[PDB]
């Protein structure tokens, strides 16, 4: 074998304690960056004008904040949809006040995560697996797009995507409710009933496994070690489990093929977030939420409040005041 | 009936599709009745926009996304883009919807009469999946047709009265396209360009000499490559690359549609050439200009000194720079700056928005206009209740633009989705473990352990 | 509108766009009738 | 409205129609 | 023995369609009631007198604004029984003083524990342990936190949460805007069970999936599955090797897999039960002390923390007055916080 | 199985739809005549659309007293004229 | 060969009885105008 | 009285048929009447 | 011409109501396949008049 040849074995090696493979060479490289960034920028990054305002926002733990209230702070509203690579900035200090970091490392993830899913395609077939593991990293991924990339898009701005911090996260959701009425939109709905519902049947599948396991063990003992790595036989009973899920509601209303159950718990989670992704990266186009706003009428025309206008009232609060030296007009038009 | 069960085909009630994969005759007869699909909805679409459609009220007020296409083809509307004719619409409705009786037709002979493989019946029309010519001819075909589309659009622009152009010199109006841009260095130097802000890729094609040009050059590679795909087989390199069978060829295809609809969804929110404002509404950057322009409009008739009024933050409250230097809107709409639109361009100068034509020369017609976008920003709620969330019922308005911008993130999201789904699977079935793994000849078995 | 002399197929055509959705669910009628087989 | 709940109504059987004949007939379905 | 006690114990848990068992009477009213109870308030009721609201679909709302309303603050924690000093036996004056809330929570409660010692009697009948009642305790946990140990902390019933689509969303805003409730840490942790739950149900479901062993011609594959197989339907191995490679570490027992995705929702609504039990008493994790101290002697210095505090005086101000009507708000035009031209 | 009649059976058989092309479309109309009569207003003491306020008030009749609420409602529903 | 009132029977009908009742509310609801 | 004289596929197509007839009922009253915002 | 044209158009609808059941049901069914392959030969020629027919007479009305 020449060089290239003994190169290409070794990147697409199924003996690799951790698999490279051809999306890896991109992900590995593009992942450390934006790790590596991050961090930095997290610790000790000066603060950042996000909303270009001349208005700077502090981000990072030197300058002031603790775990929670720490982000790295997205890109000037200056700079809008501008790529603002470090050298088009005229110095390090200029990229830093701007919020080069942002973008740096939200591109460099992106890339990174989307090359991580393949790279789960990839293994897969190295391994005689069927393939499709990627496909339900593939809502969580939708997930990151929306909200790093697709919103900042449609609003003409990275200043409006997702900031890299726990409470910049909270004020990325409770602006996104003053603006779109999130809670009212369906596909937000199916997203709640997808991670609610993918919290209930995992609960709901440990439990009746754990409830069923054959008697292996001695009570001095985690049950555990009834399990043994690679054993052929089923660890549990699943016509036991069935035969109490059956029971719980009605026959028919329980899983007693394994493959279907596994199905479902496959698809009702994956399903629902891609929902999820979907309603934030179609409310990045303004189609908003469902809005009831005096829908109720009395025969004089007085207006009858519903829970809708009780939110709208609410949402009011987030609107008015959220960028409170930001807006010069009296619409909010992105 | 040939593998229409489970037991026979393999393939369950709700991948029943897949039956197909190997009986020409009848997957020609999904293909043409769904072909019949598309060309129904265009044509009762239409028909339904038609009725509903009252000429004097914007388009973009109406829920059209049909009638906008036809006239952005120049066919029936005038300067401005004001409804002149609506027997065009009508034509176009009709001719869609009897044609889609015909396909209709095709597909159900096809489907359910026809011969369900077509290789007996003839060797021209029968294919096997992993025959790599047959599959390059028949790609070949279609580019050919294709190529000639293009041309059609040429055609319209050049020979059957031009194009709806919103920036003809002293107003949008149909015009003829005499000189289209041939020049490749201007044409394949959209390819190359940025898809970020201020350049936007192709998305940022701004003048219909280019669009044409543009067709002429696609519509002669299309014609080029459908030839050159009929004439020659895959080269080993190409052999190599790919998975050859009917599963991967849809991935592939599933993909590029993907790709297609993510771009069509900029295309629809960003340009507004080729979805002119008149017709499908301001797009978002245009609308929030157009307030900032109100605005500063309004004001100044009050006598603010517009260029020298200092906002809240120290930034201009009217007026300020790009990080370039430019003049722009201030406001948040500083981040729309790269907004390019007919009713703003008279007030640029070489620097940007220039004072003394502010000052001098904004004239009513730009007032109404930046007024009429503003207030048909695309914004409004799944039911239709036009402007931010917070508003109360009062406008039915939600823009064309956002219609047709979320639907087709929608749409290219799933097209990735299937594109992974069958381009996984294609590989896994090439390699023959689609149905899972030998247990007497499960691979990691033989593998070392990773320690 | 359309031209005055087709106003009496208004209803008809108010209805024509929906069409397409009804050949899915004619897919699954057809389906019930062979038992999903 | 009343006139187009009938013709959603003799289009919605025409799908339905088309079934039940074959099935009538042991057509080929 | 033979006695009545046992032919009935017979009787309840004969095996039918549906179970019924001892529990079953107390779960089979109790549920039936809650159930009824909603169908009916949100069809029929309105909440003009508790709230100043409709709420029904008789008065016009959708499915997504209907709701059972919770009684007026004036009634503090009454329980509000039909035939109590309130309602006075009127079914009607009942109805319009909000009785249907009480009566949905109060049923609903007895209707959970109804349910979970359905789990229990099941379990026991069939032989298995009983893992699906201990996991129960979390939904159990959250109903009783949420809706009777908040407004029992609170001034009266009216700020639990009513049983409205758009009612639960006006309670989620209310915490933000009051208690700042994404700040707690008892909620974070909510939040990643939750999400970490459905990360290993989808996870999880995907790897059985695509590990699946080839025991069948057929291209689709759940029929080559049979429930009384001894054989493991995926490979744990390849699934094993998989995820080490992908992501560094996997699971290699099945039992520890299994209970893990009992312990991670289960202990993520645990957690957020307690936080609720604080909020309960105001007690809650609002701000972060040093922040204010330095933003108010530094003008300049500004967090995301600092932003989300803006954004919850305005969702209070602007909220509270027909929010809370029997506080008699009136906040005039000039008071209201407000930035710039919005 | 557990000796209840399958339902495929049950709703394929002649004999269900007899009985029920009688008691679903009875019950569909009691339900509709329940809300057409003005029934349900006055069961629930629901307000219809005239009488959620007195003709010139614009104030919400909020209830304020636990143990004489009945008696408010009373008098909230006499000034209605 | 089968019985006819069966816990079952009456578990269904508990639910079937109200909810077409409620159906034929809910649209009689639909002409109601202010 | 005899099961199956009455095929399933009707059954369910018919019950079908009466669902999307009421919700859209319902979805016709949404726009219409109470709760139209007119 | 209205009277030619509006009969037209609604013989145009008829018609093509019958070819939409007609022409599935006679490709499936296994009897009467040679009174129906005419029948359809028929109605596809007949439709296609009526649409010509249809499309003149339109700008005699229009
Ligand atoms: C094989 C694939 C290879 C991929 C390898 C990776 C290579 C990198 C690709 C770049 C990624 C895109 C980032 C930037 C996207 C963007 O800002 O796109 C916007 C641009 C348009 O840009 C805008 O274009 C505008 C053009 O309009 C201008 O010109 C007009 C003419 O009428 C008007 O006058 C207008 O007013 C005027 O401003 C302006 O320049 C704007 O400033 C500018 O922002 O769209 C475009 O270029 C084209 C559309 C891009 C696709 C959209 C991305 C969505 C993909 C996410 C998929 C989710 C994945 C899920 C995984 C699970
Ligand atoms: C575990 C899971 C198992 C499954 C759960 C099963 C569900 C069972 C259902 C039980 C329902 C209990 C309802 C209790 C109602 C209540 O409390 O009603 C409250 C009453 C007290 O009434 C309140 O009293 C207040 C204070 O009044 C006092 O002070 C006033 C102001 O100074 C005046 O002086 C006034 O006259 C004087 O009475 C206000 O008046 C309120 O309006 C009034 O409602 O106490 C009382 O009935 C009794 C108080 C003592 C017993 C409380 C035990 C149960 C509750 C535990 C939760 C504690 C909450 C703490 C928050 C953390
Ligand atoms: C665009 C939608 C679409 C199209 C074009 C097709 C096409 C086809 N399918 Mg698929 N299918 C679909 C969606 C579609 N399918 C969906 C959504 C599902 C899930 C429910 C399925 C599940 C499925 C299964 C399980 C199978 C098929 C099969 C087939 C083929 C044979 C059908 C047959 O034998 O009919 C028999 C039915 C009849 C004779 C009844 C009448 C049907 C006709 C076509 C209706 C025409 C009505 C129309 C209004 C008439 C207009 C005429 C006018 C122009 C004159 C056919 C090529 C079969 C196949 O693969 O065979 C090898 C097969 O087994 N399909
Ligand atoms: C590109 C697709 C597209 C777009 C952009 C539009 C856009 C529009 N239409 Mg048109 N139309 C379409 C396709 C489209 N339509 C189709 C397929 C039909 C046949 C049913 C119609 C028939 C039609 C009629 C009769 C009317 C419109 C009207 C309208 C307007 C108002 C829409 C509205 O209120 O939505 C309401 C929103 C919904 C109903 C929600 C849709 C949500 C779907 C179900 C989610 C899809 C998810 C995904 C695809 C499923 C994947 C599942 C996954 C598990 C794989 C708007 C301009 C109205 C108008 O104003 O005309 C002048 C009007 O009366 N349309
Ligand atoms: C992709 C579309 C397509 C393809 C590849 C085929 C292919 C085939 N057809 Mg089907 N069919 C179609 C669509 C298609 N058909 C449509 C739309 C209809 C309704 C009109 C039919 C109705 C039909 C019947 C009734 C029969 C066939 C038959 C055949 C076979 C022989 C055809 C032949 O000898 O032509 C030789 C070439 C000619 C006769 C000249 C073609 C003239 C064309 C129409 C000129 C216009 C071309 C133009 C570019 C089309 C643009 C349309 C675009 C706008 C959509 C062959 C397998 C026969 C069969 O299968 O035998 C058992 C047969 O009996 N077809
Ligand atoms: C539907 C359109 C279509 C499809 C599906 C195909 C399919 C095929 N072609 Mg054909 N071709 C077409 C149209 C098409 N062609 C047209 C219009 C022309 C005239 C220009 C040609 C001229 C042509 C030639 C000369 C050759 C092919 C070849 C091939 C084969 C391999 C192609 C390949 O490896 O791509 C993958 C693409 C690459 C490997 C190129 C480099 C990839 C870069 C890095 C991607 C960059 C794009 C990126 C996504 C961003 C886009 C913007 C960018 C421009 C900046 C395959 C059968 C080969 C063959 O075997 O001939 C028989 C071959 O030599 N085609
Ligand atoms: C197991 C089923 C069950 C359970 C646990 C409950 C429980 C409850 N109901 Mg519900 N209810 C049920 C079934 C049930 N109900 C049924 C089947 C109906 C239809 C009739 C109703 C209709 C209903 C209504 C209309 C209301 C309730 C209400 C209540 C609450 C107060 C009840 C109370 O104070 O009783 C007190 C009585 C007991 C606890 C029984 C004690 C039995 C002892 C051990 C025997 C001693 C009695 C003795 C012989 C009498 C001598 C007295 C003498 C000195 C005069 C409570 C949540 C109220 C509520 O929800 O308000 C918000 C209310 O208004 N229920
Ligand atoms: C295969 C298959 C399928 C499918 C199918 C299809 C897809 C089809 C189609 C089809 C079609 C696609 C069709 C059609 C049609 C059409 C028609 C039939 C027409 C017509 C028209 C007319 C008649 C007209 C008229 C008019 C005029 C002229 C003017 C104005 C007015 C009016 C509108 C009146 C399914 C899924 C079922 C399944 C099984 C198999
Ligand atoms: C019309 C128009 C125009 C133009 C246009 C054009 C001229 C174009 C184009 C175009 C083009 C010219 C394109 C393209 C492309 C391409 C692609 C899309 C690709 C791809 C690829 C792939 C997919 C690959 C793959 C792979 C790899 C990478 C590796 C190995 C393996 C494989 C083979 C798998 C303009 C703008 C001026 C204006 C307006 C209009
Ligand atoms: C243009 C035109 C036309 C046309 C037509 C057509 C083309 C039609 C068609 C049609 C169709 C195409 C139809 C259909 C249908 C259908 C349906 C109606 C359905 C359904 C359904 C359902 C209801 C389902 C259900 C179910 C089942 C079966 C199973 C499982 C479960 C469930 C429940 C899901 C005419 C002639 C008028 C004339 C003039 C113009
Ligand atoms: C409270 C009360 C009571 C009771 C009552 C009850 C128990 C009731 C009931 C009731 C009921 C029991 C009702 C109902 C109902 C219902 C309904 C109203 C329904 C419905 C529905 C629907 C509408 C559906 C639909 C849907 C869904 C959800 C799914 C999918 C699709 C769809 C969309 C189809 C008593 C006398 C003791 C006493 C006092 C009080
Ligand atoms: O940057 Mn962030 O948040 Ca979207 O809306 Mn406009 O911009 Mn601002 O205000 Mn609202
Ligand atoms: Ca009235
Ligand atoms: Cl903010
Ligand atoms: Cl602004
Ligand atoms: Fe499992
Ligand atoms: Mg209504």
């Amino acid at each position: 074998a020449n060089l290239w040849e003994r190169f290409c074995n070794w990147v697409t090696s199924t003996d690799n304690r951790l698999y490279v493979g051809w999306f890896g060479v991109i992900m590995i490289p593009t992942l450390l960056a934006a790790t590596i960034c991050f961090v930095i920028a997290f610790i000790a990054a000066p603060p950042v004008d996000i909303d270009g305002i001349r208005e700077p926002v502090s981000g990072s733990l030197l300058y002031g904040n603790n775990i929670i209230t720490g982000a790295v702070v997205p890109s000037s509203n200056a700079i809008g949809l501008h790529f603002y690579p470090i050298w088009e900035a005229a110095s390090l200090d200029e990229w830093l006040y701007n919020g080069g970091p942002y973008q740096l490392i939200i591109f460099h993830f992106l890339l990174g995560a989307s090359c991580y899913m393949g790279r789960q395609w990839e293994l897969s077939y190295r391994l005689g697996m069927r393939p499709w593991i990627c496909v339900a990293y593939s809502a969580p991924l939708a997930s990151a797009f929306a909200v790093f990339l697709i919103y900042p898009i449609g609003q003409g701005s990275f200043s409006d995507g997702m900031p890299l911090g726990i409470s910049g996260t909270f004020n990325f959701m409770i602006v996104f409710q003053a603006e779109h009425n999130i809670l009212m939109h369906p596909f937000h709905q199916l997203g709640v009933a997808g991670v609610f519902g993918g919290a209930l049947f995992c609960a709901m599948h440990g439990s009746l496994v754990t409830s069923s396991l054959i008697r292996e063990t001695t009570e001095t003992e985690s049950a555990n070690y009834g399990y043994k790595f690679g054993q052929e036989e089923e660890t549990y009973n699943i016509v036991a489990a069935h035969g109490y899920f059956g029971r719980l509601i009605f026959q028919y209303a329980s899983f007693n093929n394994s493959r279907s159950l596994h199905f479902f718990l496959a698809a009702w989670p994956v399903v629902g977030v891609w929902f999820a992704a979907l309603g934030i990266s179609t409310m990045a186009f303004n189609l908003n939420g469902f809005n009831f706003n005096h829908s109720v009428i009395d025969a004089k025309g007085n207006v009858i409040n519903t829970w809708a206008d009780i939110i709208n009232r609410a949402n009011l609060g987030m609107e008015v005041m959220h960028e409170r030296n930001a807006h010069n007009f009296p619409l909010d038009l992105a | 009936a040939t593998n229409r069960d489970q037991e026979s085909s393999g393939f369950a009630w709700w991948a029943g599709n897949a039956r197909l994969i190997n009986l020409s005759g009848k997957l020609l007869g999904a293909h043409v009745a769904h072909a019949g699909l598309i060309v129904f909805w265009a044509g009762a679409m239409t028909l339904f926009e038609l009725a509903h459609f009252i000429p004097e009220k914007p388009m973009y007020e109406q829920g059209l996304i049909l009638i906008p296409h036809i006239a952005t083809l120049g066919w029936g509307v005038g300067p401005g883009g004001e409804v002149v004719d609506t027997f065009p619409f009508f034509v176009v409705g009709v001719v869609h919807l009897i044609s889609s009786a015909v396909l209709g037709f095709g597909g159900v002979y096809h489907a359910i009469r026809g011969p369900e493989t077509l290789e007996e019946y003839s060797s021209f029309f029968g294919y096997d999946w992993k025959d790599k010519n047959k599959m390059t001819t028949i790609l070949g075909f279609h580019l050919i047709v294709l190529g000639i589309g293009a041309l059609l659009l040429v055609a319209k622009a050049m020979f059957f009265g031009g194009l709806y152009d919103t920036w003809a010199p002293g107003g949008g109006d149909v015009r003829v396209i005499t000189n289209p841009t041939l020049d490749p260095r201007v044409i394949f130097g959209y390819l190359l360009k940025s898809p970020f802000g201020g350049e936007g890729w192709i998305v940022s094609v701004n003048n219909l000499e280019d669009v044409v040009g543009g067709h002429i050059w696609i519509g002669l590679i299309c014609i080029a490559g459908g030839i050159w795909h009929i004439l020659t087989t895959p080269f080993g390199w190409a052999r190599r690359a790919f998975i050859w069978s009917g599963e991967a060829y849809l991935s592939y295809s599933l993909g590029a549609l993907s790709m297609m609809g993510f771009i069509a969804t900029c295309f629809v929110w960003f340009n507004n050439t080729v979805y002119p404002s008149e017709f499908y509404g301001p797009t978002g950057p245009e609308a929030s200009q157009a307030q900032a322009m109100t605005f500063l409009i309004r004001d100044q008739k009050l006598g603010a000194n517009v260029g020298s009024a200092q906002g809240p933050t120290g930034l201009g409250k009217y007026l300020m720079r790009s990080p370039t230097g430019e003049i722009i809107f201030g406001g948040e709409t500083m981040r729309f700056w790269d907004f390019r639109g007919p009713w703003l361009e008279p007030l640029r100068g070489p620097n940007g928005l220039d004072l003394n034509k502010i000052k001098n020369d904004i004239q009513p017609w730009q007032e109404r206009r930046a007024a009429e976008y503003m207030t048909h920003a695309p914004l409004g709620s799944l039911n239709s209740v036009g402007g931010v969330a917070t508003e109360i019922n009062s406008v039915n308005f939600v823009s064309p633009r956002s219609w047709l911008a979320t639907s087709h993130f929608v749409l290219a999201f799933f097209f990735l989705v299937g594109h992974l789904w069958h381009a996984g699977r294609a590989r896994a079935a090439a390699a023959g473990f689609e149905k899972g793994i030998d247990r007497e000849s499960e691979p990691v078995l033989s593998m070392p352990s990773l320690d | 509108k359309l031209p005055e002399a087709y106003a009496i197929f208004d209803p008809l055509v108010d209805v024509l766009p929906v069409i397409p959705v009804l050949f899915l669910a004619l897919a699954f009628v057809w389906q019930a009738a062979v038992g999903f087989r | 409205v009343i006139a187009q709940l009938t013709m959603i109504a003799m289009i919605g059987i025409a799908g339905p129609m088309i079934i039940f004949l074959l099935a009538v007939r042991r057509g080929n379905l | 023995e033979r006695g009545w006690f046992d032919i009935l114990d017979d009787w309840l848990k004969r095996d039918r369609f549906v179970f019924v068992g001892w529990s079953g009477i107390l779960l089979f009213p109790c549920a039936y009631l809650a159930l009824g109870g909603w169908l009916t308030g949100t069809t029929f009721v309105t909440s003009w007198y508790t709230h100043g609201l409709a709420s029904s679909y008789l008065e016009g709302c959708n499915f997504l604004t209907v709701a059972v309303s919770t009684p007026a603050n004036s009634m503090g924690h009454s329980l509000l029984l039909l035939w109590g000093p309130e309602a006075q036996g009127d079914f009607t004056r009942w109805c319009q003083l909000g009785g249907l809330w009480t009566f949905i929570a109060l049923h609903g409660a007895f209707g959970l524990i109804g349910f979970m010692l359905r789990q229990f009697e099941i379990a026991r009948l069939v032989g298995v342990r009983p893992y699906n009642a201990i996991a129960f305790s979390a939904p159990i946990a959250v109903f009783v936190s949420v809706f009777l140990i908040y407004p029992l902390g609170q001034s009266s019933w009216f700020f639990a949460p009513s049983f409205g689509v758009a009612a639960i969303f006006r309670f989620l805003l209310f915490f933000q805007g009051f208690h700042n409730w994404t700040l707690n840490p008892f909620h974070m942790m909510g939040v990643a069970g939750v999400l970490g739950g459905a990360l290993l149900c989808a996870i999880h479901g995907a790897t059985v999936e695509n590990t699946l062993f080839q025991d069948g011609e057929g291209a689709s594959t759940f029929r080559a599955f049979n429930p009384t197989q001894a054989e493991e339907t995926y490979s744990m191995v390849t699934a094993n090797r998989f995820w080490s490679q992908i992501f560094g570490i996997a699971f290699s027992n099945k039992r520890w897999l299994h209970f893990f995705m009992l312990f991670v929702p289960v202990t993520g609504l645990w957690m957020s039960a307690i936080g609720v039990v604080g909020l309960a008493l105001n007690l809650r994790s609002y701000d972060f002390i040093s922040q204010e101290i330095r933003a108010a002697e530094d003008p300049e210095f500004e967090t995301f923390y600092t932003k989300n505090l803006l954004l919850n005086e305005g969702i209070r101000a602007w909220m509270a007055p027909q929010d809370q009507p029997h506080e008699n708000f009136v906040f005039p035009e000039e008071v209201l916080p407000r930035g710039n031209a919005l | 199985t557990t000796g209840e009649r399958p339902f495929s059976d049950i709703i394929t058989s002649v004999r269900y739809w007899v009985i029920h092309s009688i008691t679903i479309p009875a019950l569909f109309i009691a339900g509709w005549l329940f809300v057409s009569t003005g029934l349900a207003y006055d069961v629930f003491g629901t307000p219809r659309p005239d009488s959620y306020y007195a003709q010139e008030q614009r104030s919400i009749p909020l209830v304020t007293d636990r143990f004489e609420a009945k008696q408010q409602v009373e008098t909230f529903l006499e000034q209605l004229k | 060969s089968y019985p006819i009132f069966t816990v079952r029977w009456v578990a269904v009908h508990t639910l079937a009885v109200p909810t077409i009742f409620f159906l034929g509310a809910i649209a009689a609801m639909q002409f109601i105008q202010r | 009285s005899e099961g199956g004289r009455i095929p399933l596929w009707i059954v369910a197509t018919v019950a079908g048929m009466g669902v999307i007839v009421i919700v859209g009922l319902f979805f016709y009253g949404a726009y219409a009447g109470l709760g139209s915002s007119l | 011409m209205t009277i030619l044209f509006q009969l037209a158009l609604a013989a145009l609808v008829i018609l093509s109501f019958v070819m939409v059941i007609g022409v599935p049901v006679a490709y499936a069914s296994p009897q009467d396949w040679d009174r129906s392959k005419q029948l359809i030969f028929l109605g596809s020629g007949l439709w296609i008049a009526l649409v010509l027919v249809v499309g003149v007479l339109n700008f005699f009305v229009v």
